[PDB]
C-alpha cells in the first residue's frame, strides 16, 4: 500500500478531500488551524497513489503527501 | 589429450542453445510461481 | 503468497508480472533487502566478488581453450602478416551450403569466425607458442576459476565470516594493495618477461620444464648484488633483430630503448621488463605508508583532519571526511569507477599510439576493434561513477557529520557549478556546430577557400614539445640545442625521436583544421555529460521544485502532473538522460578515431584532411563511402563473409528503433490496450480454461525508461560494431 | 615602524608596529592570520640569511677570478675534481652529497626542534652584539633589510644570466661600458616586442 | 664503487640521523584481533629506538644506497 | 619470566606459555590450538624428510634428492591418494619435556629443510656436498660466492 501522510502545515481548507477518487482521506477536528480542522488518511488500502490530492493542495510546501509503497490489487486499480 | 572428439560440436551446440536452455526456462517458471507457505 | 523473490516482502506480494522484474532488478540492491544489516552486507558483498572473479577466469579459459583446439595460432606464429586469427568454429545447422563455404578460411577445415580481440598477438608476444601452451594455461585458470568459487562459498561459513572491523581496516588493506597486490604482481610479472618472454622472442625455449637450468642473463646476478645494474643493459636486440628468431638478437634484459621494434613495430620487450621492474618498487615502497600493527606509518584520519587551509578558504576542510568515505559503499565505489573509467580510457589512447603487442599496428581490424571496446566501457563506467556518487548523496550522506567541510560546501554552490557548466556547454554548441554549418555551406556554394578554419597551434605547439619536427616551432625535443633534447639524448630520445617523426604510425598523428573542429565537438560531449550527471548528483537531495526529494529515494517514477509536472525529476532519470550524451560523445570520439586511421591505413590522409572541416564530409566520405562492401554481404547474386556483419548490421538498427517505441509511448497507452487483451482472453472459449498466475499489467514508468534505454544502446553498440569490422576487414582483410 | 612601502596609504592593521622591517607591505595579505605571520617571519629571516651568504659567495667567486656561481658545479659533470681558492678538494660528487645531506639533516633538525627561533643568541652571538637586546631592534632591521636586498639582489643573478649567459661582475661591467646599449631592454628576451 | 662501503655507510648514516636527528620529530608526528598492536615491540634502547624503526631507516639506508651505486654503474657503459 | 625471542620483550598477553616452546613469539598475532597441532605434523614430516634426504646421501643413494623423482608415478599417484587418504580422516578424526625437544627438534627441521630446498636452487649441492666445501674453504665458499658466480655453477 502507498504512504499518505498530513502534515501540521494543513488549514483545513478540504480540497484535497474533495479531490481523492478513492475516498481515502476525511477531514477531522483540530486546534492547530484557524477552520479548526485536519485532513486525515484513514483508509489508505485503498489509495492508487494517483496524487490528485497533492495537485489540490494550496499549501507551500505540501500539507498532504504520498510516498509509493508495494503494489496490491487495489493500490494498483485493476478491475480484474 | 586436451582436444575434444570431432563429434563435440554436433552435440554440445544442440546441448546448450535446446535443451539446458529448455530446462532452465522450465525450472525457473515453476520457481517463480511457486507459493510460500 | 509467492516465493519469488525472497529477499523483498513487499514484492513477494505483488499479484502482477510486476514482481518479476522487479525480482530481477533489485536483486543485487543488498541495501534495500529484508532484514539487511550492515556486517551481513558487507560479507554479502564479499562473496558476490568472489563470484565475479571466478567468472573472470572461467572466461579467460573459454577463450584460451577455443583457440588452441579450433584456432589457427601455431599456424599464425610462422606468419603473422598475412594469416588471419581464428577465434572459434561455426556449427549452425541454418547454414546453406554456401554460406558454409563463404565462413571456411584461414585454413581451418570448416567454417569460423576470425578474432578481432588481438589474443594472438597478446599471447604471441608474451610467450606461448604451441597449441599445448595454451592448453595449459586454460586448465590452469579453469583452476583459479574453481578455487574462487569455493573461497566465496568458504567466507560464508559460520567460522570463516569477517567482521565488520576487518572489512574497514583501511589502512591494513591499502598498504597489502599497494605492495601485494599491485607491487609483488608487478614484480612477478617481470620476473616472466626477464625469463620467458624475452628469451622467446630471441628464438629460446624456456618452459617449466627447463626454466631452472636456463639463465635469463649470462652473468645471473652477479651484477645485481654488486650494483653494476648497468651489465643488464648492454647488448640489446639489434635493429635488424627478426622477432622469435636468435638472429640479430641481443643480451640485455633491461633497457631503456624508448621506441618501437623495427619489424613488430610495438614496444621492445626489454622496455617493457624495465618498466614493471621501476613501477613493482615504487608500489612496494608506497604500500609501507599506513599505520598497521607495527606503530609505524600514517593514520588516514589524521591526514584528512589536518589539511584545512588556515584562511579558511575550503572551511573546515576535509574534517570528517575519513567517516564519509568510510562509513559508505557509495561514496567508495563512485571513486572506484571514476579512477577505474579514467584508467580504461587511458588504455585505448595509450594502446593504439604505443603499441605494446607485436605485429598488431598492422592488424588494422584489431586496433580498430580495442580502441572502440575500451572507450565504449570507459563511457558506461563514467556514468555509473555519477550515478553511485548520486546515489551517495541521497542515502549516505549526512549534514550534520560533514558540517562546513568541502562536501557539504560543493552542495552550498551547487548553482554556481551548474550554471558555469551550462555556460561552457551553450558556447561550445554553438560556436561548434556554427562553424560546422559556416564550412557546410562553403561547400555548398562551391567556395571552399571561404571556410572557417583555425589551426589547432596550441596541440601543435605541445607536440612540436615532444619532438614533432613538422610544424618547425623548434623548441625543447624539437631543439637539438635544448637541455632537454642533450640530456636524454643517450637513454631513449633516439628512438623516440626516431619513432614520433614517423609519419606511417600512430605516435602523435599530424593535426590540422579538420582535428581543431572535431576536438571541441568532444569537449561539448565531455562537459555536457557531466552536466547533467554533476546535476542530478547535486540535486539528487532536493530542488526548489521538489524541495524533500531525498525522502523519495534515488529512482522513483515521478511526482506528478502538479506544480507544473514532475516528469523525469529522480536523480535516476537524470542518469537516463545521461546516457544518451555518453553514447552520443563517444560516438563522436570513436568515428574521429576510425576515420583518422582508415585514411591513413588508405595512404590517403588528404581525404581526412579535406573532408573532416564539414559535415557533409563526414556523411558522405565516412558512413555513405565506407558502408558499401558492409550492406553487399548478401545480396540477390550471393553472399560472402561479411553476410553476418550485414545482418547484424540490421539488427542493430531494430533493436535501436525498437528502443524508440519504449521512449516515446508512455505506459497509460499500453496499461488501457491490455485491459482489452484480459476482457478477450476471459471471454474467448477453449482459451479461458487456460488461465494466468501474475495478472498482466503494463511495465512501470520506471521500467519502461530502463528497457527502452536498454533496446537504443544495445542497437547503438551492435550496429557501430559491424559498420566498425566490416568496413576495415574488408577493406584490409 | 620601519616605514611606509607606499606613501600615503595606511599600514595593514595586522602587521604589528614594532616587527623588524615593517613598512606595511602586504598587498595580497598573506600574513592576516597571526599563525601564519608567525611561520612566515621565521622564514624570511631564513631566506635572508642564505640570500646573504649566496650573494657573497657568488660574488666572491667572480672577483677573485675563479669563474661564475653558475659554472663552480661544471667540475662535477665534465669528470674534473674540485678546488677550492685553487686548493684541490679529493672528494667527488657522491662523496659531497652524503656530507652535506647528513650535515645539513643535523643542523636544520636542531633547528626545527627549537620551535620556531630566529635569534637563537647564545653561542651563535660569540661577541654579544645583541646580547643587551635593548639596541638589537636596530640591528634587526638592518639585518632584515640587507637580507632583502640579497635576496633580490641573487634573483637577479639567475634572470640576468637566463638573459644574457655572463656572470653578475661581467654584466655589470657590460652595462657600465654601453649603459644605454646593453641592459634588461636590450637582451631580446626580457621585453618581447623590443 | 665498492658495495659494501656504499651500502654500509649509506645505512650507518639512515640509522645515526633516525636515532640521533629525527628521532624526536617521528615519535610526536607518531603520536577484530588482527587490527591491534597486541605485540609491543620494547626494546632496552635507551632513546626507544626499537627493531621497527630499524628496519625503516635501515630499509632507506639500502634503498638509497643502491641507487648511488646503480647511478655510477651507467657511466662508461655501452650501448646504454 | 620465560626466556623470548627478543631481549627484554613482554610476551603477548594471548600466550601465556601453556603450550610447548612457548617464547611468546607472534608479532603479527596470528595466534590470537589447530595451529599449535599444524606446527607438529608439518614439523614432523619435516624431520622425516630432513633425515631422509641426509641419510640417502650418506648410503650413496642417487640421484640428488630433489632429482629422485627422475612401478610408474601415474599409478602411484592413485594409491598415495587413496592410502594417505584414510590415515588423515583417521588421524583428523581422533584429533577432533620430552613435547618440547619434539617442538624445537621439528622447528629446527622445518628450517633445514628449506635450507635444503634453497640451497640446491642457487648451489646445485647436495646438504653434505655443501657443507663440505665451507669447511674446506669457509671464507671461499660461501653465499656471497654462490650468488655472484651462477653462470660456473649452471655452466656443467
Ligand atoms: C612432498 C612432496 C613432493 C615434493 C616437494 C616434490 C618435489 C618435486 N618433484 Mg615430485 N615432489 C613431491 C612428491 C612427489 N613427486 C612425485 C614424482 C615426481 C617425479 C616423477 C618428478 C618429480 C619432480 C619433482 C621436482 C619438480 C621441480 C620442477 O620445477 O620441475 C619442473 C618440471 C616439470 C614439472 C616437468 C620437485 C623437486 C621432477 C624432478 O625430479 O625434477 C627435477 C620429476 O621428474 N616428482 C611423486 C609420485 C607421484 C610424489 C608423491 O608424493
Ligand atoms: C638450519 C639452518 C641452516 C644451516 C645450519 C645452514 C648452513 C649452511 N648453509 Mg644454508 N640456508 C638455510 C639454512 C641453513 N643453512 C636457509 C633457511 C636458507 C634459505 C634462506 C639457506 C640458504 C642458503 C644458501 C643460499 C647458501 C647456504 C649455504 C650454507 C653453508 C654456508 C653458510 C652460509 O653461507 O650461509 C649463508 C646463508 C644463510 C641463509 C645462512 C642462515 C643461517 C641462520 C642461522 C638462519 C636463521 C633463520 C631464522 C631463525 C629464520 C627466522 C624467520 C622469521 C620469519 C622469524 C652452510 C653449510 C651456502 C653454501 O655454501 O651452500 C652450499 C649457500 O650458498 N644456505
Ligand atoms: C565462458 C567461457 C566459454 C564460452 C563463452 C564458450 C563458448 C562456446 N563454446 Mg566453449 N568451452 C569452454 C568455455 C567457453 N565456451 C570451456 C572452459 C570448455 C572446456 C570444458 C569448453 C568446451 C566446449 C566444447 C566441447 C564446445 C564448446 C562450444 C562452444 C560454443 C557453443 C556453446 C557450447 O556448446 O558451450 C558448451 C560449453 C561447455 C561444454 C563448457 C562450459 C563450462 C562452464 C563452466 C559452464 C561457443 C562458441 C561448442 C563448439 O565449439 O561449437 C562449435 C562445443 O562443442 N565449448
Ligand atoms: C542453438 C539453437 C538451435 C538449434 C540447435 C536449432 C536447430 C535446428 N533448427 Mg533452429 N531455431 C532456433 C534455434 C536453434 N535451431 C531459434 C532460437 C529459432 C527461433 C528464431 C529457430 C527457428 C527455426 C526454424 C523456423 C526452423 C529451424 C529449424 C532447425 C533445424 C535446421 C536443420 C534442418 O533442416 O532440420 C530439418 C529437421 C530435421 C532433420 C528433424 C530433426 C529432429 C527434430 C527437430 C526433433 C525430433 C525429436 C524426436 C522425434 C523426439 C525427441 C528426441 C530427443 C530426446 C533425442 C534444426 C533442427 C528448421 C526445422 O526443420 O525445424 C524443425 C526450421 O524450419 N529453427
Ligand atoms: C563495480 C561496479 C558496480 C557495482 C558493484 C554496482 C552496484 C549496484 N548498482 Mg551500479 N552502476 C555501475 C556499476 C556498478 N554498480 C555502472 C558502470 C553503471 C553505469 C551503467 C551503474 C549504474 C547504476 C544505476 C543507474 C543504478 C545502479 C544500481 C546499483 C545497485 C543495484 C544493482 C542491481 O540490482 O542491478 C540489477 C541489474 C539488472 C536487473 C540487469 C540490468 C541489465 C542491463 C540493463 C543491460 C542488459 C543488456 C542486455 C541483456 C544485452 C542483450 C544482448 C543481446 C544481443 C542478447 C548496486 C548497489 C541501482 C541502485 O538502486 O543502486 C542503489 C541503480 O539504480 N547502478
Ligand atoms: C541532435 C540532437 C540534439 C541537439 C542539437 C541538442 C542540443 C542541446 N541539448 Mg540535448 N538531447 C538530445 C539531443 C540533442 N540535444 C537527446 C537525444 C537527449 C536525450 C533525451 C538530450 C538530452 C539533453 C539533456 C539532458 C541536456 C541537453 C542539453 C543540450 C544543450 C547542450 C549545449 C549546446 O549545444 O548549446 C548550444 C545549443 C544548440 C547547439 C542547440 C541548437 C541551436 C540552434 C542551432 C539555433 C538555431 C536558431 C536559428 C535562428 C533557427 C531558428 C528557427 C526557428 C525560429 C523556426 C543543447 C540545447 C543540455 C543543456 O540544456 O545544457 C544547457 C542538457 O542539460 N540535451
Ligand atoms: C647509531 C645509533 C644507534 C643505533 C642505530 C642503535 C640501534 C639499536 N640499539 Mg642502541 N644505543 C645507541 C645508539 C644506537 N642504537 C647509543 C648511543 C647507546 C648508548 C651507549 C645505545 C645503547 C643501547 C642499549 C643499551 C641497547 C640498544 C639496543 C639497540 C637495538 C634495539 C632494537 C630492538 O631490540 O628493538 C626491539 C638497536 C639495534 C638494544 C639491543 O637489544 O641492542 C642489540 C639494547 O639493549 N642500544
Ligand atoms: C617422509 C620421508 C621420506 C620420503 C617421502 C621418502 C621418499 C623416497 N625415498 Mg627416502 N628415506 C627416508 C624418508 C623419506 N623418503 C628416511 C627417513 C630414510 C632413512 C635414512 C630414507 C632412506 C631411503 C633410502 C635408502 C632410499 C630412499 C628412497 C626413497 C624413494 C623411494 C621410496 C619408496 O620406495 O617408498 C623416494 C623418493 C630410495 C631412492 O632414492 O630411490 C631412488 C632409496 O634408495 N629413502
Ligand atoms: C558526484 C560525487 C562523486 C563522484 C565524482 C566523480 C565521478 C568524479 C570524477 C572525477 C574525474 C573523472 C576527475 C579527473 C581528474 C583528472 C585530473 C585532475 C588529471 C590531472 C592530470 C595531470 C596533473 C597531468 C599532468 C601531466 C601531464 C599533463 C603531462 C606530463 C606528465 C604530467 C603528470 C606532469 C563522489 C563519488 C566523489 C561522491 C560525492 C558526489
Ligand atoms: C636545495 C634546497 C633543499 C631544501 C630541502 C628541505 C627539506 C626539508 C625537509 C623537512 C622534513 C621535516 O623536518 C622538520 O620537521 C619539523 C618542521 O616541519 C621539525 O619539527 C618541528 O616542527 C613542528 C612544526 O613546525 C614544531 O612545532 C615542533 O617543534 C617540531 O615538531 C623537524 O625538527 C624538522 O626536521
Ligand atoms: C655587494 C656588491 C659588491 C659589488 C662589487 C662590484 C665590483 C665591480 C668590479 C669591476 C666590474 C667591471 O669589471 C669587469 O669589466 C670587464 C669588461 O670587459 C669584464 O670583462 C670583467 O668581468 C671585469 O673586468
Ligand atoms: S494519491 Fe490519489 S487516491 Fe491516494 S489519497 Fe491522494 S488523491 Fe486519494
Amino acid at each position: 500500500a502507498h504512504i499518505v501522510k498530513i502534515y501540521d502545515t494543513c488549514i483545513g481548507c478540504t480540497q484535497c478531500v474533495r479531490a481523492c477518487p478513492l475516498d481515502v482521506l476525511e477531514m477531522v477536528p483540530w486546534d492547530g488551524c484557524k477552520a479548526s480542522q485536519m485532513a486525515s488518511a484513514p483508509r489508505t488500502e485503498d489509495c492508487v497513489g494517483c496524487k490528485r490530492c497533492e495537485t489540490a493542495c494550496p499549501t507551500d510546501f505540501l500539507s498532504v503527501r504520498v510516498y509509493l509503497g508495494s503494489e496490491s490489487t487495489r493500490s494498483m486499480g485493476l478491475s480484474y | 589429450p586436451f582436444v575434444p572428439p570431432s563429434w563435440a560440436p554436433s552435440v554440445f551446440v544442440p546441448l546448450t542453445g535446446l535443451v539446458l536452455p529448455a530446462i532452465a526456462m522450465a525450472t525457473l517458471f515453476v520457481y517463480i510461481e511457486k507459493e510460500a507457505p | 503468497t509467492k516465493l519469488f523473490p525472497k529477499f523483498s516482502q513487499g514484492l513477494a506480494q505483488d499479484p502482477t508480472t510486476r514482481r518479476i522484474w522487479y525480482g530481477l532488478a533489485m536483486a543485487h540492491d543488498f541495501e534495500s533487502h529484508d532484514g539487511m544489516t550492515e556486517e551481513n552486507l558487507y560479507q554479502k558483498i564479499f562473496a558476490s566478488h568472489f563470484g565475479q572473479l571466478s567468472i573472470i577466469f572461467l572466461w579467460t579459459s573459454g577463450n584460451l581453450f577455443h583457440v588452441a583446439w579450433q584456432g589457427n595460432f601455431e599456424q599464425w606464429v610462422t606468419d603473422p602478416v598475412h594469416i588471419r586469427p581464428i577465434a572459434h568454429a561455426i556449427w549452425d545447422p541454418h547454414f546453406g551450403q554456401p554460406a558454409v563455404e563463404a565462413f571456411t578460411r584461414g585454413g581451418a577445415s570448416g567454417p569460423v569466425n576470425i578474432s578481432t580481440s588481438g589474443v594472438y598477438q597478446w599471447w604471441y608476444t608474451i610467450g606461448m607458442r604451441t597449441n599445448q601452451d595454451l592448453y595449459v594455461g586454460s586448465v590452469f585458470l579453469a583452476l583459479v576459476s574453481a578455487i574462487f568459487l569455493f573461497a566465496g562459498w568458504l567466507h560464508l561459513q559460520p567460522n570463516f565470516q569477517p567482521s565488520l572491523s576487518w572489512f574497514k581496516d583501511a589502512e591494513s588493506r591499502l598498504n597489502h594493495h599497494l605492495s601485494g597486490l599491485f607491487g609483488v604482481s608487478s614484480l612477478a610479472w617481470t620476473g616472466h618477461l626477464v625469463h620467458v618472454a624475452i628469451p622467446e622472442s630471441r628464438g629460446q625455449h624456456v618452459g617449466w620444464d627447463n626454466f631452472l637450468s636456463v639463465l635469463p642473463h649470462p652473468q645471473g646476478l652477479t651484477p645485481f648484488f654488486t650494483g653494476n645494474w648497468a651489465a643488464y643493459a648492454q647488448s640489446p636486440d639489434t635493429a635488424s633483430h627478426v622477432f622469435g628468431t636468435a638472429q640479430g638478437s641481443g643480451q640485455a634484459i633491461l633497457t631503456f630503448l624508448g621506441g618501437f621494434h623495427p619489424q613488430t613495430q610495438s614496444l621492445w620487450l626489454t622496455d617493457m621488463a624495465h618498466h614493471h621492474l621501476a613501477i613493482a618498487v615504487i608500489f612496494i615502497v608506497a604500500g609501507h605508508m599506513y599505520r598497521t600493527n607495527f606503530g609505524i606509518g600514517h593514520r588516514m584520519q589524521a591526514i584528512l583532519e589536518a589539511h584545512t587551509p588556515p584562511s579558511g578558504s575550503l572551511g573546515a576542510g576535509h574534517k570528517g571526511l575519513f567517516d564519509t568515505v568510510n562509513n559508505s559503499l557509495h561514496f567508495q565505489l563512485g571513486l572506484a569507477l571514476a579512477s577505474v573509467g579514467t584508467i580504461t580510457s587511458l588504455v585505448a589512447q595509450h594502446m593504439y599510439s604505443l603499441p605494446p603487442y607485436a605485429f598488431q599496428a598492422i592488424d588494422f581490424t584489431t586496433q580498430a576493434a580495442l580502441y572502440t571496446h575500451h572507450q565504449y566501457i570507459a563511457g558506461f563506467i563514467m556514468c555509473g561513477a555519477f550515478a553511485h556518487g548520486a546515489i551517495f548523496f541521497i542515502r549516505d550522506y549526512d549534514p550534520e557529520q560533514n558540517k562546513g567541510n568541502v562536501l557539504a560546501r560543493m552542495l552550498d554552490h551547487k548553482e554556481a557549478l551548474i550554471s558555469h557548466l551550462s555556460w561552457v556547454s551553450l558556447f561550445l554548441g554553438f560556436h561548434t556546430l556554427g562553424l560546422y554549418v559556416h564550412n557546410d555551406v562553403m561547400q555548398a556554394f562551391g567556395t571552399p577557400e571561404k571556410q572557417i578554419l583555425i589551426e589547432p597551434v596550441f596541440a601543435q605547439w605541445i607536440q612540436a614539445a615532444h619532438g614533432k619536427a613538422l610544424y618547425g616551432f623548434d623548441f625543447l625535443l624539437s631543439s637539438k640545442t635544448s637541455a632537454a633534447f642533450a640530456n636524454g639524448q643517450s637513454l631513449w630520445l633516439p628512438g623516440w625521436l626516431d619513432a614520433i617523426n614517423n609519419n606511417q604510425n600512430s605516435l602523435f598523428l599530424t593535426i590540422g583544421p579538420g582535428d581543431f573542429l572535431v576536438h571541441h565537438a568532444i569537449a561539448l560531449g565531455l562537459h555536457t555529460t557531466t552536466l547533467i550527471l554533476v546535476k542530478g548528483a547535486l540535486d539528487a537531495r532536493g530542488s526548489k521544485l521538489m524541495p524533500d526529494k531525498k525522502d523519495f529515494g534515488y529512482s522513483f517514477p515521478c511526482d506528478g502532473p502538479g506544480r507544473g509536472g514532475t516528469c523525469d525529476i529522480s536523480a535516476y532519470d537524470a542518469f537516463y538522460l545521461a546516457v544518451f550524451w555518453m553514447l552520443n560523445t563517444i560516438g563522436w570520439v570513436t568515428f574521429y578515431w576510425h576515420w583518422k586511421h582508415l585514411t591513413l591505413w588508405q595512404g590517403n590522409v588528404a581525404q581526412f584532411d579535406e573532408s573532416s572541416t564539414y559535415l557533409m564530409g563526414w556523411l558522405r566520405d565516412y558512413l555513405w563511402l565506407n558502408s558499401s562492401q558492409l550492406i553487399n554481404g548478401y545480396n540477390p547474386f550471393g553472399m560472402n563473409s561479411l553476410s553476418v556483419w550485414a545482418w547484424t548490421f540490421l539488427f542493430g538498427h531494430l533493436i535501436y528503433a525498437t528502443g524508440f517505441m519504449f521512449l516515446i509511448s508512455w505506459r497509460g497507452y499500453w496499461q488501457e490496450l491490455i485491459e482489452t487483451l484480459v476482457w478477450a482472453h476471459e471471454k474467448t472459449p477453449l482459451a479461458n480454461l487456460v488461465y494466468w498466475k501474475d495478472k498482466p499489467v503494463a511495465l512501470s514508468i520506471v521500467q519502461a525508461r530502463l528497457v527502452g534505454l536498454a533496446h537504443f544502446s544495445v542497437g547503438y553498440i551492435f550496429t557501430y560494431a559491424a559498420f566498425l569490422i566490416a568496413s576495415t576487414s574488408g577493406r584490409f582483410g | 615602524k620601519a616605514g611606509n612601502w607606499l606613501p600615503g596609504s595606511d599600514a595593514p592593521a595586522w602587521l604589528p608596529d614594532d616587527l623588524p622591517g615593517n613598512y606595511g607591505f602586504d598587498p595580497l595579505s598573506l600574513g592576516k592570520e597571526p599563525a601564519s605571520l608567525k611561520r612566515f617571519t621565521e622564514s624570511e629571516v631564513i631566506h635572508g640569511r642564505w640570500a646573504m651568504l649566496g650573494v657573497a659567495g657568488s660574488l666572491a667567486v667572480e672577483l677573485l677570478g675563479y669563474g661564475n656561481w653558475y659554472d663552480a658545479p661544471l667540475w662535477a659533470v665534465n669528470g674534473g675534481k674540485a678546488t677550492w681558492f685553487g686548493i684541490e678538494v679529493p672528494f667527488d660528487l657522491n662523496a659531497l652529497l652524503a656530507f652535506e645531506f647528513v650535515a645539513m639533516a643535523a643542523a636544520e633538525g636542531q633547528r626545527g626542534d627549537a620551535g620556531g627561533v630566529v635569534y637563537p643568541g647564545g653561542a651563535f652571538d660569540p661577541l654579544g652584539f645583541a646580547k643587551d637586546s635593548s639596541k638589537s631592534g636596530e640591528l634587526k632591521l638592518k639585518e632584515i633589510k640587507n637580507g632583502r636586498l640579497a635576496m633580490v639582489a641573487f634573483l637577479g643573478f639567475v634572470a640576468q644570466h637566463a638573459a644574457t649567459g655572463k656572470g653578475p661582475i661581467a654584466a655589470l661591467g657590460e652595462h657600465l661600458a654601453n649603459p644605454w646599449g646593453a641592459n634588461f631592454a636590450t637582451n631580446g628576451i626580457s621585453v618581447p616586442f623590443f | 664503487l665498492d658495495p659494501q662501503i656504499v651500502i654500509s655507510g649509506s645505512t650507518a648514516a639512515f640509522l645515526a640521523i633516525g636515532r640521533f636527528v629525527f628521532l624526536g620529530y617521528q615519535r610526536r608526528e607518531a603520536n577484530d584481533d588482527l587490527q591491534k598492536n597486541s605485540t609491543i615491540f620494547a626494546t632496552n634502547d635507551p632513546a626507544g629506538f626499537n627493531i621497527i624503526d630499524v628496519a625503516g631507516w635501515g630499509a632507506l639506508g639500502h634503498a638509497v644506497g643502491f641507487a648511488v651505486l646503480a647511478i655510477n654503474s651507467l657511466q662508461g657503459a655501452n650501448l646504454s | 619470566a620465560r626466556p623470548t625471542w627478543l631481549p627484554g620483550l613482554n610476551p603477548p598477553a594471548h600466550l601465556k606459555g601453556a603450550l610447548a616452546g612457548d617464547n611468546g613469539f607472534d608479532p603479527l598475532g596470528l595466534g590470537q590450538k589447530w595451529y599449535a597441532e599444524a606446527e607438529k605434523t608439518n614439523g614432523r614430516w619435516a624431520m622425516m624428510a630432513v633425515a631422509g634426504i641426509l641419510g640417502q646421501e650418506l648410503l650413496g643413494v642417487t640421484p640428488a634428492w630433489w632429482e629422485a623423482g627422475a612401478i610408474p608415478a601415474q599409478a602411484l599417484t592413485p594409491i598415495e591418494f587413496i592410502v594417505m587418504g584414510f590415515l588423515e580422516i583417521k588421524r583428523y578424526q581422533g584429533f577432533k619435556s620430552m613435547a618440547t625437544k619434539e617442538v624445537k627438534n621439528g622447528r629446527l627441521a622445518m628450517v633445514a629443510f628449506i635450507g635444503f630446498c634453497v640451497q640446491a636452487l642457487a648451489t646445485r649441492t647436495q646438504p653434505i656436498e655443501g657443507l663440505t666445501a665451507h669447511l674446506a674453504d669457509p671464507f671461499g665458499k660461501n653465499i656471497t660466492y654462490y650468488l655472484t658466480h651462477l653462470p660456473e655453477t649452471l655452466g656443467s
